Order: structure tokens, then C-alpha cells, then sequence
């Protein structure tokens, strides 16, 4: 397991809001996040 | 000495509001020396329409 | 009028209630019978918060005294201040829990929880704009560890808008007194990580060093350990109790003392804690309030504060002259010690001051302080859990009354988590 | 005929209310009861037409414990007691708590009171409201006030003095979330914002008075002298009148910004006043001197824009006019290219009415001015700094999204004053 | 209000600061309660450069009185002006370095400097500027000289630019009290020279001699000879206390005397001495007290000015007191005997005037000499020294403690510097 | 049209010219991929990719392999950014008769591409230490080939001297001596600039303590900007690069200027204050803001080029070069009446995006020289004769390839040019 970020973690939570504490375990889980081409020259 | 001995102390329990705000005297009270007098009426809308 | 209900558990609990209801019932001037012997009007202007009313001058406390076996409660009962709590709210059964968590939140505590949430419902519908509960504690034993969460969790179901308050004494560092506390209190985390809007660390460990270092006392009782717990709940209801000018309630020290919702762990602390002989010799200015109340030595948690890093502060002053040295005094420290406090949030401390003194000093100060440093209190609590769990001590008692071992890694994980969730934030 | 209604919200509010209040009370011989022991009074007090003067406001908080003191103590039979609204638990901190949910069960009783005062005046000129920002209902409540004040007023001045959230210092940790968020609701619903601080104004009490730890009371006595030097001259006689809706056709040139200043010039104790001539000229170099002004931002980081000169008491045109002059000459006042006179004098003859127990000493002139500048761009980015560095995790959010608001009003607020952030400099090139 | 901190340090610092206290106590004003009982209103503008203000009016003394025995730290808590100190001010532990300079710096005196060091900290960030700090010991123990020279070592770090003032016990001449003498006082040299400002050099023997043939007492004990030296201690700082015609303070007296950054050990002296026989008998004015002034016999140390050279030489007077005749008469005994001043400095004594005399005195004033007689007292504690560690004598209880051989060889190659340095103005 | 080409030697010169490849880009205006969102500095190929000119030379790889991965590698064309296998030890023997010689054919080769894309070269710029072995051996090299190859182009070259008490190597006392009889009759003029003295100019000044070797560094950028700043942007009283040496070096062998900034600012120190172009002149004329120890009393002053920069009238410079005459302080020399050249350009000092310098309006760059650096030179001379009395340090420059005998020969060498910054100062008779 890659631990958690718990940055955008709690960011990305409270977008839709997360309010509440029990509503948030249930968003914990199911948020799981760890030349050119061509040209001329001269 | 008045902070070195404290007040009498009947005001340990009583607000900032008690304190700061007593009824202020009769006499410390201004007279209004630059104004209209009344007893010559002002100019109202008289048209009550 | 906004009422908080008390609900003391465990002995532990009865014992922080017997303090906590005679220091409220003089800074409002109650005396034993229930009347008013007091002086002040503004005394009996806010009573409504935690105290009723009945016949005459009746002020029966509004609490719900809890326990599983009916001794601590008989103490109380038969005690100074016993005659005041009504003779219902004194919910007891029979058998114990014998400081095992299993017992209280599952067996013997889920057949009184019915009648405690009757009395809870009884002192909460009978009252108008309730501020919210309010629990005292000792996470480490099996009522207050046990049925102290199961009722924090059925309060929180019927009323979720409340303030859930919870005043509870962390498992100490060094000093150990019930050997299977490891457990109680890794079991009785997830819950209180998840139910309460204020949980506080109130460890007897820091209580007894403020009674030694600071507060030179050669014989230090619980009594004076209560009275440190005591004093830090008055505080933090002062300016709903006594006129302030810059005000502060429960909520509004929430609001701006809990920066992410998960973390909820407060390390509380006085401010005019002296000695008897050394109690003439101290000016009592704000300077001399703020050095005490931010020095990590008055800290009534065992987790130093250098040692982490504060997200947020509070400081809810008492007294009266103090509103041009309070903030002065408090960008100061803001501004010094600038390592052991966060940058994501600027201002980092809630001013409030409540212009009625404590009975005695001319004035006092309470900090609830939200360091990330809470994270050794969880942190020590696992590594003694993780160390029994694995030689399966213990288990035998706790899997039989009912508890798969999936419960106990479960908790392991919600704290360890806590922990990573709070270094993050540092 | 000339009236006014004071609204008073939040807290601050109240404390400000009661100031304002006590020193109206002995400018006009209107005693605590309400009973004078002539006319000038009806800009601020009614009458019951036998002899009750009750003061033409309205006092709203969330908190009960601050507006039951007046409700018990001096001034307890001044105020109608419909007019001292209140509700049963706070908006503690928050914007959303005062706007939304807990703000929608009194805005019906202080409108239906507003209408009561309105329909009682005939001539009304300009309501005026005293808040913070760094409140809830402060910020929250004062909010949603003004957009159903406007609604069932129209184009009527109001005339906003909030505390503006202290610079260097605090008292509160979420205030930058309430100081965002109302300024994006009351900038359309606004037509005048005087700005003031607490620590610009401790900063006055502690060096410019000899009263060294001042109060709540101090800053608040000083606050009653700026809005008694505001509404002066629409109440006594003077030689050169002022209106309130002199100030919003002198003072602001766009909508957009509407944020002047203040600066109090006399504010000298009363063993230091009695050792110094307080001319005219004397007085009006106090309020163009930095550490006077009452926003702590320096007047030559920006560029003054208008400036309107209020005078009272034994002050003449002659006096006035070679003071002004003066302040033009010097090259640390900068005026901008597009402002030649930047200038409104007004003269009221009335001298500031002292009161038993303050900070000041009997004076016969005085100066309030109310001075827009460009300097105030830096108390934006500097409020701003502290915000969307703070906003950059979400910090505090999660008190205000989901109990009655979104994230994008989070992403509107600080783009609205990204463009005010873009709006100061467009005034300075 | 420029704020000077008073420390003390074991026996010898804490029996000075009892019979210091009481000489201001009792010319401030100050009762045994700390309540000011003054009779005057020039006592108490200036209580701030001692006496800390405390509620009811106790004026608490700002002094850390340490000692790392439980013993004399207690002499002063029970006594006539002990009720005093902040009854925290005084960190006292059980032990005792034992008239050892090793465990008294090293071992257990350094368990101790955290508790004084949160006590100093604690006291003197409460004012509102430090002028200084200020302390007295005993160069012959193991813990006025052990854990004194760790404490200024310490104190002096995290405050630079703050002046220091030391009142040294240096060992006597002909009778000493301990045989292990020249070993704590020869390493406590070098750790005062570089962390010290200005050092003064007490001397018991020298002492006796006044309170027998100057004051004629067949008794003189330590409570009539440490008035003397909380005389002169109270004698120093008084423009810091009191005003005056011509007003110094603790650095006016600084710049004048001390000429280079090693060479700050001085002649402390008291002028008004005479016996109570002379009671009524005696003028006390000028020429009868700047002629007592410069007398090897009025010294406070074994050192005779006759046989070195003085570098700079200083006083404060007191009193209402014309001074004509303190610059007449003090550039004659800077002219009369020019063989003693040095001539490369044209004028060698300063002049600094306060206006309230102690309480019992009318006029009276201080002395204060940089003096290439300083040399003999180093070198006799250098010949005493060095006669001992060539054998490898008690050196056991100086290495088996965690201390080093090569600090010992150090310590008197510093001090054989400092006596060349003293030897280079000799003519 | 007028071109300069750059060549950046030793860790010193690289890491100098990293500050003025930054300090120039943001002046001419090109992101650092060389892009713009010829130039006497820069070239430019057709696309757009303005290039840089400069060839940034170090045996040690290090160094110059950061400046071909950092933010500024799309610039400096691989070609011009010439490494090294290793072999880079403090030994002008190993810089000038070992690990040089297999590099001073590319180097040299690059210096006549870029002398073919130029058209009129007003002369050269070479970055230097003056103690280490690179810098004290392949910069001889460059200087002993330069001669011959570009025969005579004004080869103007910037110096870090060896510090007066706070230097690193033990060995900076002999390099020094022997990079002189060499760098003595190649270089038309060598602007030393110490780091000892630059270090307390941001402590006294600048009050930044801590200074570390980025700051250092920016200072000679914005001194270097100076003394090439009347090549690029427009001004009146312009200079060029071949007047400098006809209006500073007094005789042949006296070719060693000093260096001094004027408005040394911090960013917090400009609350509305512009040090006059009558402040900056008295200012770098002071003992103190020289930015190599050497106090200019203990030695006349022979020349002066008081260059300044952005808002200058073309008369307060006439009021101040004459004020600084009176002073009996500065005494100029006999044989130099004038001795006060000037320069204005128009171009105000510009601002590294992050440094600790502030928008000032006016700078003067004084490259004036003292018969004040003997005490320099006697200096390194004492600090030699120790070392060389017990032949210290000397097995390793004899192995690399070199006689026991150059020392000496150096030695006479620097012995001569302390008595002729002798002789030129004995006044006339
Ligand atoms: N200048 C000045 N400001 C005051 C005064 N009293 C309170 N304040 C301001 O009030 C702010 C804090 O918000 P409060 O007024 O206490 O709270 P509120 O506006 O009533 O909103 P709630 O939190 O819901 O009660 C502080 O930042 C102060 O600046 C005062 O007397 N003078
Ligand atoms: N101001 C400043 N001086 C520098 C810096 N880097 C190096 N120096 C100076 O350069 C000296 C050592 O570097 P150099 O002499 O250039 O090293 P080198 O020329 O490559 O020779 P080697 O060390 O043998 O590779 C030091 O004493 C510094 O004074 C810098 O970034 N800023
Ligand atoms: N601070 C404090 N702690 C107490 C007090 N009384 C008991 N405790 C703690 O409470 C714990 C015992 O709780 P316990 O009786 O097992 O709870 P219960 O069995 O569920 O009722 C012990 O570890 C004590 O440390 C007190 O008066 N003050
Ligand atoms: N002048 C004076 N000297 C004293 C007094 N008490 C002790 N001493 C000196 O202190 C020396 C002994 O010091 P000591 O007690 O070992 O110091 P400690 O290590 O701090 O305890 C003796 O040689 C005395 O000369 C006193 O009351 N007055
Ligand atoms: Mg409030
Ligand atoms: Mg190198």
C-alpha cells in the first residue's frame, strides 16, 4: 500500500462536502487516490 | 497606593458594560449653543398633499 | 438560552462531575440544599446553561450521572455537593465491566444505554437551543471507555447538530494503572475520532507534573488533579455563562480550532496556576498569563508541543482590563516561537476574553491547543496494543463477551491512520 | 426631515451602538431615560410626544449575551425593546451560519422594524451600518441584509463602517474565510464603506493619547466622534453644510470602489491638549501623517484620489483655505493625474461634545476626513496572501460548504477580488 | 528602568547577597515584608533597576541565589531580610561540589544550570531592557567558582552585548582557608577573562586589616566584613538608582577604565571608613575622604599600588557635595605622585556624581583603579600553582570527574599571557 | 554592431556568469530558453533562438554539466559550454602546463567562431578567480594566446581577488603572485573585486546576513551590467570599451580598478525614499562601500570612472564629481587634475526576479584606482614569503610541469608593480 496523500485527499472530499463526520468514512473509500517536428534552421 | 491598595471591592463580579458606562451627570450634559430654535417652526413640506 | 447536559461516566467520571458540578456551583453561587447564597445578579443571569429549575430556588444540575456497578454513584450521592443531582438521573446497574471495553459497548452497557438515553432525552427535549452535550471520561477502563462511546454514538444519531463535547483522560505515558488499558482505549479511539466535534486529552500523567513543577504540591489527590480538569471546563463555557466582550462558545472555538474534520484532539491548559507560598510574590498582569498558558510545562496532555507543530490555538482569557496587552501578547508569541506553528493557516490563535474573574484570582486563562504533537499520544497507545495483540493477550476476555479479531486491526487502522492524517498536516 | 436609521449587527456592532449612543445622548440633552431635563435632534431620536426620544435604530445580534446588558443596564429605557432584536445562538465564525441558515429567522423581524422606522420618517437620507468583518454575523448576517435591504429601498444611500480584519495582528483564524465573502455580497449593496482596524486605532490610543491599555470602550469612543463628525453638519448649524449624499457624489468615482478612509485629527489626552494651540493647520497635518490614519496601509505606497475635509466648532474659511493649500504643496502627499482639486470642505459650528470618563480634553476643532487612496491595494493582496495560500488545501471549508453553500462561491469570491486586485492599479497608471 | 539582574553563587554569594539586600532595603526603603515604607519619593522612581513589582505592593528583589548544597541557600530564607527573595528565585540542590572545581563545573554543577537558566530567562525578559547582568562568588570553592564560571559562560552566550560585572573573592596571600586552592582559583581565571567585561578582586585578608586598624574592632567577623563589601557593591551603581550633578551608569564607568579587551581587573575601595571612636570627632568632607581615597590601607585587596603602576583610576561621590573641590584635589593626587599614574594617559581619573548619600552617611563615595597590581595577585596564584601540578598533586580529583589533563596546562598558559600583558605597562 | 564575447573560467567565473546570463536575459528581454516572448551580448539565429556569446570553460565537469540541465540550458549552445575530463586541483601547474593544455585549442577555436559571426568587437570579457589553479593557470593560458591570435581588442577582464583574511585554499598566497606575472602585460584592464568586502556590503547595507555565494555573485552582476550598459541600451555621456583603459590606466603596468555599487537597497527599506544622484556619488566615494578591502585613504586616488545609470540630469553629476573635490578627504593625485571621466545611460538598474535588491532610480558604478591596492599587493606578498622561505606547497606545482625558479621570477615581477603603485604617487618635484 502507497499510503495516503490526505492533501487532496481532504481537498477532493469537500468539493461535494463532507461535512458530517460519519457521511466522510464512507467517501474515504471509495476516493482511493495515491524540437519541432520539423523546422528550418539557418 | 490606589494600585497598590485595591478598591473597596463590591465590583469583582460586574461587567465592562457596568463600569465604562454609568448614568453620566445632570450637569456634564452639553447645551446645544449652535442651533435652530424651534419655537420659530421649520421649514416642513407643508403640502400634506 | 443555549443549556449544556453533563453526562459523567465511569468512576473516573464521577469523580471529575463531584468537581466539576461544585467548582460550576460557586462560580454561580449554589450551595449544597440547591438555593441561591450568592451576591452578584450576574450569577443567576445565565444558570440556565448548567443548572434547572424546580420549586423556589431549586437549581437541580442537569446530568445524567452513569455507571455500571453502583458504588461510585453511591459515593457521590452520600458525598458534599449529592444532595443537588436528582435522585433519577442516576443511572447504575448491577454488574461491572471489570476494564473490559467489550462488556460496556457490547454485553453489560447496551442493556443500560436504553435507560441513559431516556434521561438524555428527558434533560435534552426539556430544555430550548441546546448548545449540545457533553461527556467526561477516562478511555482505559470499560464504562467510561466502553458505554461513555456507546452512548457518544447514540447521542450523535438522535441529535446530529449538537456540540459533542467530550472531556476524556488519555491512558497516561509512563504511569499505568489498569494493565489492559492498551486495549480499552485503541478500541475506543475509532469511535471517538468519528462522534464528537471536541474530544480533549486530559492525561493524569502531565495533571500530576503542573501539580509538582508549577503548582509545588509535596502530596498531590485525584481531588486536586480534578479541580486542574475541573477549572479547564469552565473556561471553555465561560462566555456563554458570564458577559464578555469579545464572546466565545463552544461552537464558535470549533469552528476555528479543528482546521481538517478528522482530527478533533485538544490538549487543554490553565493560566494563573501558582504556588500557596509563592501565590504573593506574582503579579498577576497578562504577560504573566500567556508565558504560562503557552509554556509547554502547564501542557495537561503528555505530548510537548515543541515536539510537533500547533494548526490551531484558543484562549479563552477571563478577567476584566485585557483587550490592547491580550493581542499584543498574543501576535508575540505568534511571532517567536515560529517553528511550532503551521504556515497553511495565518493567524493561528482564537482570542476571546470573558470579563467576569474566577472567584479569587484577578485573572485566568484556558488554551485549547490542536498541536499535531497529539500524534505520540496514538502513537504510544499503538505500539503497547500492537505488542498484546500479537501474543494474543487478553483476547480470550474481549473475543468471548463478542468481538471478532477483524475489530481489533480494524481499530489499529483507523488510529494509525489518524497518526499518517495528522503528519501529513505538519 | 432629516433623518437617519443606524442598523447595528454583530457584537462589534452593539459595542460600537452603545458608544455612538451614549455620546448622542449628550451631544442632544436627551438623558439615559429618554426625557430632555431644539430641533436638531431628529437625524437620530424620535419623538413620542411626551417628551420619549427613542433613538431611531435598530440593534440585531445572533448572541444573546451581548445585547442583554443594554437590556439591563444604564440605557434600558432608552431603547424601544423591538428595536434590540436577537436570536438564540450564534453564527460562531462563520459566513454561512449568518447568511443561510440561522440568518434567514430574524431578517423578517429587522426588516419588519426597519419598516416600522421607515414609515414613521419622511425625509429618510441614508441608512448606516456598523459591523466587522471578522465576525459571523458580522459578515454573515450583515450580508444578507443589504440584499433584501436594497430590494425594498432602491437607489437609498447606505452608508457602510465596518472593521476592517486586523493586518499585522488577529482575533480570530477563520475571519480571512469571513473577510472574502462579504465583500463579494456588499459590493454591489453598498454605496460608502468606511474603513477601519483595530490595531490603527490602538496604535493612536497608545503613542497620540497618553492611555496606554485601552479597551473595546476607547476605540469605541473614538468611533462615535468619526460618525458624530459624519452626520454633523446635518443637524446644527454650519457655514459650509454637508449631506450623506454629499459624501457618495465626492468620494467615489466608480462603483466598484467605494472605500474611504478615516483619520480623527484632535485626538490629544486632557493634560497634553491644554499645553498645545490647536490651530487649523495644525490639525489638518495630523490627519495626513501616516500613523494616524486608521488603516494601517501608507498613503505613499498609493495615491490619493478624493478627500473630503469635515470641521467643527471655531474654525474659518481663511484658516481652511491655507491649510488646504498647503497640504497640496508637499511631495509626500501624491494626488493622482487625474484628480486636479480632490477637495470637500464642510464646516459645522458645533464643537465635539465631550464625555465624562473618555480619553479626550474639551476641544473646539476638530477634523473627520474620509479619504479613498490607491494604498488600500495592499491591504487586498496582504489579506489575499493570507487566504488563497491558506485556501491552496481547503483548510476551514469544510464549516461552510456543505451546511448551506457550495466550493464554487470559494472560486467566485477570490476571482471578484481579483478583479478589484486589477481595478486599484487602473486608477494609479 | 535600565535593568541590572543580581546573581549569587554558593556560600560565599549568598552570605554577600544577605548582607547586600539589607543595604538596599534599608536605603531604598523596602521593609522586611516588601512593602515600601520609603520616606521619600526619590527611593521609588528608580526601584526598578532592583526590586520587581508585585501586587500589594511587594517589591520581590530580582536576584537568582543558587548554591548546589541545601545549606546556606536556607541561612538567608530564615533570616532578618529572607522573606524577600521569590520563594523560586532560590535553586538550591543537595550534593555540593565539595571545594572542587570539576564536579562543580563539569558533572554535577551542570545538572543544576538548566534549572537557573529557566529561572534567569523567567526574570529577565519580564523587563523592559537589560542593562546587565551582575554576580559575586568565591574564586576558592568548588561551587561559587564551579558552577559560577559555567553560569557566566552560559549567560554571557546567549546575551552578547549586555555589560557584566563580577565581584570575585580572590584567594589571600598569607592565610588561605583550603588546600586545594590554587587549582579552583587558576582555572576559574581563564574562564572569567574572556567571558567577563569588568571583574572586581575581593580579598578576605585585605579585609581584616580595615575592620581592625581602620574600623578597630577586636572582633571582626563575615556580617561586619561583608558590609564592606555590599558598601562598595551599592557604592558602584547608584547613577543607575539615584540622579546626580554628574550622572554615569555601569558603562560610563566601562569605557573609562578598561583600556584593552583583557585587562579589566580592578581596585575596588570605600572611601568613608573610620572607627566608631571617630564618631563625632571627624569632618567628613573632601579632603578628608579623597586623601583616605588613594590609600594602599582603604583597599579591597591584597595588592599595594606602590609597587605596581595605575592604568586608569575612577570614583562616584554622593551627596550634595560642590565639586570644585573633587577636581582640584583628585587632579592633585593624579599630579603629586606622578611615579604611581602612567603617562601615556593624560588624565587617569574619571569623575561621576550622585546626589543621595546611603542612609547614616552625608557624603561618601567608592573607589574604582585598573592597576598593574593585579600582577602580583596573579603570579602568587600562578607561583602557588604551578609549585603543585609539577608534582601531579590532587590532580585525581580533577580528572577522574570527565576533565581533561590538557585544560590544566591551558589554564596557566592563559594566566602566564595575562601577567606578560600586565607586565608590558609596568614603567 | 558593437560585440563582446564572454569567457567564463574556473568555478568563479561560471558561477558569476550564471548571475549575469540571468541578469542580462531579463534586461534584453529573452525567456531562458532564448527565445523573445546583435545585442553586443547576445547573437541571434534565424528561427529566433537569441544565443548567448560566451564559452564557459572548467577542467572539472560539475560545475558547467548544472548549467547544461538547469533552467538556463536551452541557451548556451552545447559547443560553447567546454568541460573536462578532471584533473582540476588548485595547481597553476596543472592549469597551465597539464590538464589546460588538452583544451585550450577548443577553447580558443570557439572564441574565433563567435570573433566570425561578430562584426567590430569592441574586446573581450573573461571571468576569473584569482586564486585557485584554473583560474590562476588556464586563464594565463587564454590571456598569453588571446595576445597573439586576437592581437590587440581591449581584453577587459572581471576578478574575484584573494581576500584580506577570509580565503579557502591554502595554497590562494602562491597562485595569486604567479597569475600576475603573466595576467600584468596581457590584460588592457582588470577589474578586481574582492569577497570579503562584498560580504559586509550585505551586512551594513544590504542587511541580509548570510550572505552566501548566489548573492555575491548577483552583486557583480549588476556592477558588470554597469561597465557594459553604454554598449547596448541608448543614454547621453555614453562610454564604449576602449575609452575605459585610455581614461583609467595612468601608466602601462597601473591596469587594476576597484569597483563600487551606489543604491544597495533592500526590499524593505524604500517606504517612499530615492538617494539623490548627489547621495549615491558621496556614497561610493566612501571607505566603506568599496567592494574590495582597501581603505582609499592610505593612497591617492588616479582616476575614476563614475559611471551611473537611469534618471540622471547631465548637471547634478557636474554639482557632485565637484563637491568630492573639495573634500580634503579624497586627495586625487598631481599628475591627474581632472581625474573624474562620467557616463549617464538611461536604462534603470534592473531587478533580478527574487533577489535582494530594490527598484532604485539612479547608480553610480565607480572603477576607480587607489595607489591603495599596494596594501593588497604587499599583502599576498607577505602571505608568500612564509610559505616559499620552507619551500611549502611547492612538490606539487614543480611535478606538474614547472622550475623552482618561476616563483622567483613572479616574485621580482609582483615586487615591481609595488614599486611602481609607489612611484606613481610621489608627487612631482
Ligand atoms: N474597532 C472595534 N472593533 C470591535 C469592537 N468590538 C468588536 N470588534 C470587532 O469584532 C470582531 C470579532 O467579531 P465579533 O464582532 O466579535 O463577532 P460578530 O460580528 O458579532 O459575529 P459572531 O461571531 O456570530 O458573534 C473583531 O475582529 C473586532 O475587530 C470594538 O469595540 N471596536
Ligand atoms: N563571489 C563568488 N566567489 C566564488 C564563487 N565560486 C567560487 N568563488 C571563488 O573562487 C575560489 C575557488 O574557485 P576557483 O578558484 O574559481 O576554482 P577553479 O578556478 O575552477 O580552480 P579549481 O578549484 O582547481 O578547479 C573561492 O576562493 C571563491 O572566492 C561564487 O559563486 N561567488
Ligand atoms: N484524573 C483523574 N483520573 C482518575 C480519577 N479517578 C480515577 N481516575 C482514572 O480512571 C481510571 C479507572 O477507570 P475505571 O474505574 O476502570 O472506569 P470504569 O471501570 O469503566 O468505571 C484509572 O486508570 C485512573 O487513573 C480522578 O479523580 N482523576
Ligand atoms: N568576604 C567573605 N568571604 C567569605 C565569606 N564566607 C566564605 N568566604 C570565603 O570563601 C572561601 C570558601 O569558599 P567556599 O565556601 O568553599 O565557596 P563555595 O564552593 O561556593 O561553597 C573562604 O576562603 C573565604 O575567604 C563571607 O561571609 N565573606
Ligand atoms: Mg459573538
Ligand atoms: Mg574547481
Amino acid at each position: 500500500e502507497l499510503t495516503r496523500n490526505y492533501i487532496a485527499m481532504n481537498r477532493g472530499a469537500v468539493k461535494a462536502g463532507l461535512v458530517t463526520a460519519r457521511e466522510n468514512l464512507h467517501y474515504r473509500q471509495l476516493n482511493d487516490i495515491r524540437l519541432p517536428p520539423n523546422m528550418t534552421f539557418g | 497606593k490606589q494600585k497598590w491598595l485595591p478598591p473597596p471591592e463590591a465590583t469583582l463580579r460586574e461587567s465592562i458594560y457596568t463600569s465604562s458606562y454609568p448614568r453620566p451627570p445632570a450637569g456634564a450634559m452639553s447645551r446645544r449653543e449652535h442651533a435652530i430654535p424651534v419655537p420659530p417652526p421649520r421649514l416642513q413640506p407643508v403640502p400634506h398633499f | 438560552m443555549r443549556e449544556i447536559v453533563h453526562l459523567q461516566a465511569g468512576q473516573c467520571g464521577n469523580q471529575i462531575g463531584a468537581k466539576f458540578w461544585e467548582v460550576i456551583s460557586d462560580e454561580h453561587g449554589i450551595d449544597p440544599t440547591g438555593t441561591y447564597h450568592g451576591d452578584s445578579d450576574l450569577q443567576l443571569e445565565r444558570i440556565n446553561v448548567y443548572y434547572n429549575e424546580a420549586t423556589g430556588g431549586k437549581y437541580v444540575p442537569r446530568a445524567v450521572l452513569v455507571d455500571l456497578e453502583p458504588g461510585t454513584m453511591d459515593s457521590v450521592r452520600s458525598g458534599p455537593f449529592g444532595q443537588i443531582f436528582r435522585p433519577d438521573n442516576f443511572v447504575f446497574g448491577q454488574s461491572g465491566a471489570g476494564n473490559n471495553w467489550a462488556k460496556g459497548h457490547y454485553t453489560e452497557g447496551a442493556e443500560l444505554v436504553d435507560s441513559v438515553l431516556d434521561v438524555v432525552r428527558k434533560e435534552a427535549e426539556s430544555c430550548d437551543c441546546l448548545q449540545g452535550f457533553q461527556l467526561t471520561h477516562s478511555l482505559g477502563g470499560g464504562t467510561g471507555s466502553g458505554m461513555g462511546t456507546l452512548l457518544i454514538s447514540k447521542i450523535r444519531e438522535e441529535y446530529p447538530d449538537r456540540i459533542m463535547n467530550t472531556f476524556s483522560v488519555v491512558p497516561s505515558p509512563k504511569v499505568s494503572d489498569t494493565v489492559v488499558e492498551p486495549y480499552n482505549a485503541t478500541l475506543s479511539v475509532h469511535q471517538l475520532v468519528e462522534n464528537t466535534d471536541e474530544t480533549y486529552c486530559i492525561d493524569n500523567e502531565a495533571l500530576y507534573d503542573i501539580c509538582f513543577r508549577t503548582l509545588k504540591l509535596t502530596t498531590p489527590t485525584y481531588g486536586d488533579l480534578n479541580h486542574l480538569v475541573s477549572a479547564t471546563m469552565s473556561g471553555v463555557t465561560t462566555c456563554l455563562r458570564f458577559p464578555g466582550q469579545l464572546n466565545a462558545d463552544l461552537r464558535k472555538l470549533a469552528v476555528n480550532m479543528v482546521p481538517f474534520p478528522r482530527l478533533h484532539f485538544f490538549m487543554p491548559g490553565f493560566a494563573p496556576l501558582t504556588s500557596r507560598g509563592s501565590q504573593q510574590y506574582r503579579a498577576l498582569t497578562v504577560p504573566e498569563l500567556t508565558q504560562q498558558m503557552f509554556d509547554a510545562k502547564n501542557m495537561m496532555a503528555a505530548c510537548d508541543p515543541r515536539h510537533g507543530r500547533y494548526l490551531t490555538v484558543a484562549a479563552v482569557f477571563r478577567g476584566r482590563m485585557s483587550m490592547k496587552e491580550v493581542d499584543e501578547q498574543m501576535l508575540n508569541v505568534q511571532n517567536k516561537n515560529s517553528s511550532y506553528f503551521v504556515e497553511w493557516i495565518p493567524n493561528n490563535v482564537k482570542t476571546a476574553v470573558c470579563d467576569i474573574p474566577p472567584r479569587g484570582l484577578k485573572m485566568s486563562a484556558t488554551f485549547i491547543g490542536n498541536s499535531t504533537a497529539i500524534q505520540e499520544l496514538f502513537k504510544r497507545i499503538s505500539e503497547q496494543f500492537t505488542a498484546m495483540f500479537r501474543r494474543k493477550a487478553f483476547l480470550h476476555w474481549y473475543t468471548g463477551e463478542g468481538m471478532d479479531e477483524m475489530e481489533f486491526t480494524e481499530a489499529e487502522s483507523n488510529m494509525n491512520d489518524l497518526v499518517s492524517e495528522y503528519q501529513q498536516y505538519q | 426631515m432629516r433623518e437617519c436609521i443606524s442598523v447595528h449587527v454583530g457584537q462589534a456592532g452593539v459595542q460600537i451602538g452603545n458608544a455612538c449612543w451614549e455620546l448622542y445622548c449628550l451631544e442632544h440633552g436627551i438623558q439615559p431615560d429618554g426625557q430632555m431635563p431644539d430641533d436638531s435632534f431628529n437625524t437620530f431620536f424620535s419623538e413620542t410626544g411626551a417628551g420619549k426620544h427613542v433613538p431611531r435604530a435598530v440593534f440585531v445580534d445572533l448572541e444573546p449575551t451581548v445585547i442583554d446588558e443594554v437590556r439591563t443596564g444604564t440605557y434600558r429605557q432608552l431603547f424601544h425593546p423591538e428595536q434590540l432584536i436577537t436570536g438564540k445562538e450564534d453564527a460562531a465564525n462563520n459566513y454561512a451560519r449568518g447568511h443561510y441558515t440561522i440568518g434567514k429567522e430574524l431578517i423578517d423581524l429587522v426588516l419588519d422594524r426597519i419598516r416600522k422606522l421607515a414609515d414613521q420618517c419622511t425625509g429618510l437620507q441614508g441608512f448606516l451600518i456598523f459591523h466587522s468583518f471578522g465576525g459571523g454575523t458580522g459578515s454573515g448576517f450583515t450580508s444578507l441584509l443589504m440584499e433584501r435591504l436594497s430590494v425594498d429601498y432602491g437607489k437609498k444611500s447606505k452608508l457602510e463602517f465596518s472593521i476592517y480584519p486586523a493586518p499585522q495582528v488577529s482575533t480570530a483564524v477563520v475571519e480571512p474565510y469571513n473577510s472574502i465573502l462579504t465583500t463579494h455580497t456588499t459590493l454591489e449593496h453598498s454605496d460608502c464603506a468606511f474603513m477601519v482596524d483595530n490595531e490603527a486605532i490602538y496604535d493612536i490610543c497608545r503613542r497620540n493619547l497618553d492611555i496606554e491599555r485601552p479597551t473595546y470602550t476607547n476605540l469605541n469612543r473614538l468611533i462615535g466622534q468619526i460618525v458624530s463628525s459624519i452626520t454633523a453638519s446635518l443637524r446644527f448649524d454650519g457655514a459650509l453644510n454637508v449631506d450623506l449624499t454629499e459624501f457618495q457624489t465626492n468620494l467615489v468615482p466608480y462603483p466598484r470602489i467605494h472605500f474611504p478612509l478615516a483619520t480623527y485629527a484632535p485626538v490629544i489626552s486632557a493634560e497634553k491638549a491644554y499645553h498645545e494651540q490647536l490651530s487649523v493647520a495644525e490639525i489638518t497635518n495630523a490627519c495626513f501623517e501616516p500613523a494616524n490614519q486608521m488603516v494601517k496601509c501608507d498613503p505613499r505606497h498609493g495615491k490619493y484620489m478624493a478627500c473630503c475635509l469635515l470641521y467643527r466648532g471655531d474654525v474659518v474659511p481663511k484658516d481652511v483655505n491655507a491649510a488646504i493649500a498647503t497640504i497640496k504643496t508637499k511631495r509626500t502627499i501624491q494626488f493622482v493625474d487625474w484628480c486636479p482639486t480632490g477637495f470637500k470642505v464642510g464646516i459645522n459650528y458645533q464643537p465635539p461634545t465631550v464625555v465624562p470618563g473618555g480619553d479626550l480634553a474639551k476641544v473646539q476643532r476638530a477634523v473627520c476626513m474620509l479619504s479613498n487612496t490607491t494604498a488600500i491595494a495592499e491591504a487586498w493582496a496582504r489579506l489575499d496572501h493570507k487566504f488563497d495560500l491558506m485556501y491552496a488545501k481547503r483548510a476551514f471549508v469544510h464549516w461552510y460548504v456543505g451546511e448551506g453553500m457550495e466550493e464554487g462561491e470559494f472560486s467566485e469570491a477570490r476571482e471578484d477580488m481579483a478583479a478589484l486586485e486589477k481595478d486599484y492599479e487602473e486608477v494609479g497608471m
